[PDB]
């Protein structure tokens, strides 16, 4: 039963982001000294529904002189990268065990900017074109950091299996071995996925939205695993898919109690915060990472 | 350039070991201390020779070797044994590491018999 | 640029060729090659205009195409037979392709037009760089697996270089497009010796560098780049002109002249094969190269052209930076051929 | 052009990747190790000429190892004999390459 | 037998080859040179070839020819020749790529020492003046 | 109060609960009461291809013990 | 096959929905009525594309450890960081990572 | 040899002609010697795998990497060439003629 | 100030022992993995080797009864000068087999997830 | 001296990100060749057997080598399990 095991993982991240809509816009309400939607539905909780709704039968403004191919190839590709990241996903069997799961997310990450590009390319206008170069320019500049980051950390687990993590943190949280790497990767997935403080920039527009908030679970799912190993029983999974969730909407409220919290960057200081406190930082710890395993004779098994 | 001369179909026929890759991994460690001659005999032989058709009887032994260590498994240790090989079969890594108490009960049952 | 940073580039460059000649794989061959293309392009483009940034652009594409046609190259000579070591190509696709990419990187026809177009384009010191320095590494390479070219198209390719530099020279006013045909023409003389013997393409080699060196570092010192503008040197320092001359006299080939070595020689060899008719060609088609390098030296020392009021402030100041090689080549280019035999250094 | 030295100096910079029976890590052997040591042990310091025209067997199998044509036409004539007579109706495959055999271990 | 997929694959990459080859509208070129490069990689990752694969994708694809479009922007048979062992409990190919750092020293000194000249010369070059 | 905010996020912690407890539960529907098996590295493979062979029903999963064993 | 499958259910998923989307506003009538190329970013694009072959490189790490020859392979990553970190440096003191 | 390596050096040769014509856009010119280096990488492995000669592994990698770094200049060198003229087409670099 | 490096600092080195443990306990299991695999391999080696041998067999007369009337065809000729054994490919073994089987021997390494 | 710790004071302030990189980075430079277990780590890494161990054919002329693996000649592990 492949294919029900396919819609049974991906209709329910669905599900999830349509609720994490009315989660932030309650969180942050109630961060404000207020509340969020508690009128439409018993306390909100049919506002997804209704404005899904909304947004579904609202007419779509085609630009009349755009490029129609890239302007409907855009969403599909964000949607397409947002719900194949979740495959590799070790919750705790993942649905496609990889030997390479985490070079595949890599992967899927970079091919993520296309659809920026193209919808900035595809929008015939030269002001969102501008706002779309500074934007890819900001996702490929901290992607770097992340990449390093991910290898220097994965220099602890023996490989890039996403589920040998579960293994390399049966007895101690990953976050106890290397914190700093762990703020600066915290850092650069909140750079990622544009969010504050650094967000500096009706169908298809739901489709991107859909995928942006996609990518933010996905995103704090893989921090969760990479961070914050939760133990696994072989006998009972479900205590492992309880934890893994649990700090999973722990850290996606941390993005929103972050974004309630703080003004934003400019484009200059943010590239700046990158290229000169992050990538040193990054680089000094890549060395230390892989140095440490051959001083304190504490290499991870698998070759 | 010559004819490649193969064994027959009868000359490849042999008692064969019918047990799964679980109970292979559960009885390996006293497989190989108790079965080590026939299987050197045969390895030396193999990269020796670099011919499979010159190791026939070799492999032969090996496995009639394995039948005999499993039939004395058989008859001294089948139930400790059992319980040992459900634990393997159970792992999707077939770890050894998560049920070190019936591999212990398993060991002290062949270490008293035999 | 940073004085530095020139001295990094060009070490990058030597460094570049050598790894090329001292290597035995053919990815390390590569590699060479790449970094060679790598820290190429700022000495092409150290003067900023836009002709120095076409004329490295030109050259850039051109050296690309040639590295990926050797890539292709080797890739297909791997797959005929699991070798990775500079030695037979085993392939006669493989051969094709590796002869075609080094003449690319040689700059002979069918593949010489971006010699004249990059040399126009760049300085005159850059120019004696390109053509000097540039042709070491796909000579060594084309001298190490001379053995498996097919000579027909080795032979085809240098009369071809031969008959183009002839022609093209002819046509020029301009010094940097005659040194470019030049090249092209003493690179269809080095290569139409492969298949015979590799040593007369190393003497060929040299004294072509010799005779390259001594004639851009005069037309340095006399900073001309327009027959015009060479016509002028004259007036202020007429020895330069004078050794000019004599410095075009051997590059024609005339005996007793240095330039006369490598040709004799060359033709020499081939007449031990019993080819006797190209041989016979090549010398008839090099008739033209001293046909233009004469009219040159008729416009420079031979005769005296009109100059210019202006001169005269120049007639009271002296060169600031001065050649320490240049006697050195001149002498060397001009008054060799009594040491003929020593070629059996097997430099 | 060639200047040998890595030869002269005992360094190995590019030697440790030119063949396939060179000290791989792990002892992974090539696909024809044997057929390339074969044809490496009869052609050294033979010289080139005489490696060319005297080592033609070993290169012959060592190609032949690396390309596989004659055992593909052979296998491709094999099968195309077998079509054109199960096609005319005077032949038909065992249980075992229909896949009713037992297979073993 | 699905057909020789691997004969599809190779097609399909000769025909987006053919396809942005004609060069029209430089951008539909790079999104013809998107697509026969996935191509491509799924024909290495199909062949067994799951680290050159991804490096692939993730090189060629994600930034160079993200940078490729970036500039742009601002501008205007088969089945038989395999094997029959296994091997090990490891893979080969993993092996062979990390022994770059225990066995090929000299191209670990050649490759960075050309990359740091990259650098040294794209701002050279680009510095302008 | 605060507490309000907890129906939503209790939602989207069902939401997160389908998909890995799904897999799980295939794992054991379609391998046979037991975990899915792993094969990196081709030795797994091997095994597993073993097990296919000598179960009789072309499943891997179906394991034989030592009754087998004669 | 089955990776195959999955890419081919979130591509065929995302595509219905999004035509879903674009066609079910459409079957309701409604009224239906430059050059300065800026240089820095081509740099912090370059930039990041020499930063990620460099990553090329690093990635083999991971199993570069465990070689028997530790000092060696030590020895060559750090030597691949710090030239990392010289590029970084270089291109930081000529005045490339400014705004 | 099997029609797989046929197809991708068929590929290479195609993208070598695309290179050759030059209809305009040296734009384009990068993007055909970036397919060629798509070809080579692909065919390199595809021998190398087949072969299972363990160390060249390493080769692909290398040729990726150093390729990807021409590119890098090759694009710089553009932009200088179209900060010139403000468009990147071929027959602008008209003013050195033979 | 002081006292939040040393906090942190001290959480580090707690890691970095507890991960030093729990590694070298990792590379033990590991070995006795291996040793276990190795204790087993010989008994796979002498199986690969009859199935091998058992499959060329039945290829062999196959081609016997197929070829009995091509006239210059001689069962069983080897394509190699050298006498010595050579590895068969995987289209020597299943070239004459059912479809399913072949795409499983080629494939199902590489499409098993 | 005097010169040095100024500039070591006047880094640690408005560059104390430098400062720590720099640091981390000559720690991991110099750590490895005075720690006395990376040659623990070389034995560990020697110690993994990824590949069948090849029986040799006994002349009488091997003390060493045992013809069992529970022999007491060989190498041995006891060192790994200490650890
Ligand atoms: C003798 C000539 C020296 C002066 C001329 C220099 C010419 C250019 C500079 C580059 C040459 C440097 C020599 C290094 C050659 C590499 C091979 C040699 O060093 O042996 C290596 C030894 O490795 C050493 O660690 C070398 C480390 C030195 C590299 C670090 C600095 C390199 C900088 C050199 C110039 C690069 C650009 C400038 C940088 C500032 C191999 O390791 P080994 O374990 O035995 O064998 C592995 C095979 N196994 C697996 C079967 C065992
Ligand atoms: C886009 C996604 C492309 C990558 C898909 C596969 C990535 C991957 O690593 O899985 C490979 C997987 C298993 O490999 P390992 O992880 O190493 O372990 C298995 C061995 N026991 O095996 C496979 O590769 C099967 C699928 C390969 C064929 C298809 C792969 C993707 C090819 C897409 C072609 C179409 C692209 C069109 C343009 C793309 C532009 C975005
Ligand atoms: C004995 C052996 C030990 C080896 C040595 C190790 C010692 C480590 C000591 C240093 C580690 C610290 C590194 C952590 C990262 C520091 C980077 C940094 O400081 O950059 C800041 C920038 O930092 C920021 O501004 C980021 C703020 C972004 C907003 C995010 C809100 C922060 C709170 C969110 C919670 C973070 C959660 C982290 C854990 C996540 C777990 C996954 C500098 O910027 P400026 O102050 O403006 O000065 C620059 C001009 N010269
Ligand atoms: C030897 C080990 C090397 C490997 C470890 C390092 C890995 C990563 C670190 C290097 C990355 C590149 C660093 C590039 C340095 C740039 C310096 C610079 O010019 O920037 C200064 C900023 O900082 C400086 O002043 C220059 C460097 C000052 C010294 C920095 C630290 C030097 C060494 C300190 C530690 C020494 C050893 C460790 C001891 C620590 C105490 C226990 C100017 O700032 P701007 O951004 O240009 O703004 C201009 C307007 N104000």
């Amino acid at each position: 039963m492949f294919m029900i095991n396919i819609l049974s993982l991906i209709i329910p991240i669905l599900l999830a982001v349509a609720f994490l809509t009315l989660v932030e816009r309650k969180v942050l309400g109630y961060m404000q000294l207020r509340k969020g939607p508690n009128v439409v539905g018993p306390y909100g909780l049919l506002q997804p529904i209704a404005d899904a709704l909304k947004l579904f039968t609202k007419e779509p403004l085609r630009p009349a002189t755009s490029s129609i191919s890239m302007f409907i190839i855009a969403p599909i590709l964000a949607l397409s990268l947002a719900l194949t990241m979740w495959v590799p996903l070790p919750m705790p069997y993942p649905l496609i065990n990889m030997n390479l799961g985490v070079l595949f997310m890599l992967a899927m990450s970079s091919l993520a900017v296309y659809s920026i590009l193209w919808s900035g390319w595809a929008s015939n206008s030269k002001y969102a074109l501008i706002g779309a170069l500074r934007a890819v320019a900001q996702t490929i500049s901290y992607e770097v950091t992340l990449a390093i980051i991910l290898l220097s950390v994965l220099l602890m687990n023996g490989s890039y299996t996403l589920s040998t993590l579960i293994t390399t943190q049966e007895h101690i949280w990953m976050i106890f071995t290397s914190w700093p790497l762990a703020m600066m990767w915290f850092i650069s997935t909140l750079a990622e996925t544009n969010r504050a403080p650094f967000d500096l920039t009706a169908g298809p527009f739901a489709m991107f939205f859909m995928a942006e908030y996609a990518n933010i679970i996905m995103m704090n799912a893989f921090t969760a695993i990479l961070f914050l190993g939760a133990s696994h029983d072989p006998h009972t999974p479900e205590l492992y898919t309880i934890n893994f969730v649990l700090k999973t909407l722990a850290l996606t409220i941390t993005f929103l109690w972050i974004r309630a919290s703080y003004p934003r960057f400019r484009y200059d200081q943010l590239m700046h915060l990158l290229w000169k406190s992050f990538l040193p930082l990054t680089l000094a710890l890549c060395m230390w990472h892989i140095s440490l395993p051959i001083m304190t004779a504490s290499i991870p098994p698998q070759s | 350039p010559g004819i490649v001369e193969l064994p027959t179909l009868e000359d490849l026929k042999v008692q064969e070991v019918k047990v799964s890759s679980s109970v292979l991994k559960a009885a390996a460690h006293h497989y190989g201390a108790q079965c080590d001659k026939p299987n050197k005999e045969f390895m030396l032989c193999r990269w020796e020779e670099k011919d499979p058709r010159r190791c026939l009887e070799e492999g032969k032994l090996v496995n009639q070797c394995a039948l005999d260590f499993f039939r004395q498994i058989k008859r001294h240790c089948a139930e400790p044994f059992t319980e040992y090989w459900t634990c393997i079969d159970y792992s999707g890594l077939q770890l050894f590491r998560h049920c070190r108490k019936q591999q212990a009960k398993f060991d002290e049952c062949v270490l008293d018999k035999l | 640029m940073n004085p530095i940073i020139y001295t990094t580039l060009i070490m990058t460059v030597m460094s570049g060729t050598m790894l090329v000649m001292i290597s035995s794989h053919w990815l390390l061959i590569w590699i060479g090659f790449e970094m060679n293309l790598l820290a190429m392009i700022p000495v092409l483009m150290k003067n900023f205009n836009p002709r120095a940034t076409e004329a490295a652009t030109k050259y850039f594409l051109t050296q690309a195409t040639a590295s990926m046609m050797l890539m292709m190259a080797i890739i297909i000579n791997l797959l005929y037979s699991g070798q990775w070591t500079i030695t037979k190509m085993f392939n006669p696709v493989a051969m094709t392709m590796m002869t075609m990419a080094l003449a690319m990187k040689l700059g002979l026809s069918p593949f010489h037009f971006w010699v004249p177009e990059v040399t126009q384009g760049i300085s005159l010191q850059a120019g004696l760089l390109l053509l000097t320095w540039q042709k070491l590494a796909p000579l060594s390479v084309l001298c190490q697996i001379s053995q498996s070219i097919n000579p027909n198209l080795m032979l085809t390719m240098a009369m071809l270089s031969i008959l183009i530099g002839g022609w093209g020279g002819l046509n020029q006013t301009q010094l940097r497009k005659i040194m470019a045909y030049s090249s092209i023409a003493h690179m269809g003389w080095m290569t139409a010796v492969l298949p015979y013997n590799t040593t007369m393409t190393i003497l060929n080699l040299l004294i072509y560098i010799t005779m390259t060196l001594a004639m851009f570092m005069l037309l340095i010192h006399s900073s001309a780049t327009t027959t015009l503008s060479l016509s002028h040197t004259w007036n202020k320092m007429p020895v330069i002109t004078s050794l000019m001359m004599v410095t075009l006299l051997s590059m024609g080939g005339l005996p007793p002249l240095s330039g006369f070595m490598p040709k004799w020689m060359i033709i020499q060899e081939m007449t031990k094969n019993e080819s006797i008719i190209m041989p016979t060609l090549m010398a008839m088609t090099a008739l033209l190269n001293l046909y233009f390098y004469m009219r040159l030296a008729y416009s420079s020392s031979l005769t005296m052209f009109p100059s210019t009021n202006n001169m005269k402030m120049k007639w009271q100041f002296e060169h600031t930076k001065q050649m320490k090689l240049l006697p050195t080549m001149i002498v060397l280019s001009t008054l060799v051929l009594p040491m003929t035999p020593a070629l059996s250094s097997l430099n | 052009p060639f200047f040998d030295v890595q030869k002269r100096l005992g360094l190995d910079l590019d030697r440790w990747m030119t063949i396939q029976s060179a000290e791989q890590p792990h002892k992974i052997p090539g696909r024809c190790h044997a057929f390339e040591k074969e044809w490496i042990e009869c052609a050294h310091g033979i010289g080139g000429i005489r490696a060319e025209k005297e080592c033609k067997i070993e290169f012959d199998d060592f190609v032949e190892c690396l390309l596989r044509q004659k055992t593909m036409k052979r296998l491709s004539a094999i099968k195309r004999q077998r079509d054109k007579l199960i096609k005319e109706g005077k032949y038909t495959p065992p249980p075992h390459h229909l896949g009713k055999e037992d297979p073993r271990p | 037998m699905t057909m020789y997929i691997a004969f599809i694959l190779s097609t399909i990459f000769v025909i987006g080859f053919v396809g942005f080859s004609s060069k029209p509208s430089p951008i539909y070129g790079g999104l013809g040179l998107i697509v026969s490069g996935g191509v491509g990689c799924g024909i290495v990752l199909n062949f067994g070839g799951s680290f050159l694969g991804l490096m692939v994708f993730l090189i060629y694809l994600g930034g160079m020819l993200v940078v490729f479009g970036y500039t742009t922007a601002m501008a205007t048979g088969d089945w038989v020749i395999y094997d029959t062992g296994d091997s090990g409990f490891f893979s080969e190919e993993a092996m062979g790529i990390a022994a770059l750092y225990s066995y090929g020293t000299w191209l670990v000194i050649v490759t960075g020492w050309s990359l740091l000249i990259g650098v040294v010369v794209i701002m050279e070059i680009t510095r302008g003046n | 109060m605060w507490f309000e905010i907890l129906p939503g996020i209790a939602v989207m912690a069902a939401c997160l609960f389908i998909p890995g407890m799904a897999t799980a539960h295939i794992h054991k529907f379609t391998n046979g009461g037991k975990e899915k098996r792993v094969a990196h590295f081709s030795y797994q493979w091997n095994l597993m291809e073993r097990d296919r062979r000598i179960s009789g029903v072309n499943r891997y999963h179906v394991t034989k013990g030592l009754e087998n064993i004669d | 096959m089955n990776i195959m499958l999955t890419l081919l259910t979130n591509v065929t998923l995302a595509s219905l929905l999004v035509l879903i989307a674009f066609w079910l506003p459409q079957l309701n009538a409604y009224s239906e009525k430059r050059l300065p190329f800026s240089m820095k970013f081509f740099l912090v694009a370059i930039t990041f594309l020499l930063f990620d072959l460099e990553i090329a490189l690093l990635l083999p790490l991971p199993w570069a450890s465990q070689t028997n020859n530790l000092k060696t392979m030590l020895t060559m990553a750090l030597f691949l960081l710090i030239l990392l970190a010289a590029s970084l440096a270089y291109e930081w003191t000529q005045k490339g990572l400014e705004w | 040899m099997p029609l797989v390596y046929m197809n991708i050096i068929m590929a290479f040769a195609i993208a070598l002609a695309g290179l050759l014509m030059y209809r305009s856009h040296l734009m384009s010119s990068l993007l055909c010697l970036e397919g060629m280096m798509l070809s080579l990488f692909i065919m390199s492995t595809l021998i190398i795998l087949n072969t299972h000669f363990t160390l060249a592994n390493m080769m692909p990698i290398i040729l990726l990497v150093f390729a990807a770094c021409e590119a890098a200049l090759g694009l710089s060198l553009l932009v200088m060439v179209s900060n010139t003229y403000g468009t990147d087409y071929v027959q602008n670099l008209n003013l050195l003629q033979c | 100030g002081y006292s939040m490096f040393a906090v942190g600092i001290g959480t580090l080195l707690f890691g970095y022992w507890s991960m030093m443990k729990w590694n070298r306990e990792r590379r033990r299991l590991q070995i006795e993995d291996f040793e276990a695999r190795i204790a087993l391999m010989p008994l796979f080696q002498a199986e690969k080797d009859r199935r091998v041998l058992q499959m060329l067999r039945e290829n062999l007369e196959e081609e016997a009864i197929i070829m009995k009337d091509v006239p210059d065809w001689k069962v069983g000729e080897s394509v190699f000068h050298t006498t010595r054994w050579v590895t068969p490919m995987m289209g020597e073994l299943y070239g004459l087999r059912t479809n399913e089987e072949i795409l499983s021997a080629t494939y199902g390494f590489i499409w098993y997830t | 001296a005097g010169r040095i710790a100024s500039f070591l004071k006047n880094a640690w302030a408005k560059e104390p990100v430098l400062v720590a990189s720099f640091a981390i980075g000559g720690l991991a430079i110099i750590l490895p060749s005075l720690s006395p277990y990376t040659n623990y780590a070389i034995r560990i890494n020697r110690a993994t057997p990824y590949n069948y161990p090849v029986p040799l054919r006994d002349d009488g002329n091997m003390p060493d080598v045992p013809s069992h693996p529970q022999d007491p000649q060989g190498p041995s592990l006891e060192w790994l399990k200490n650890l």
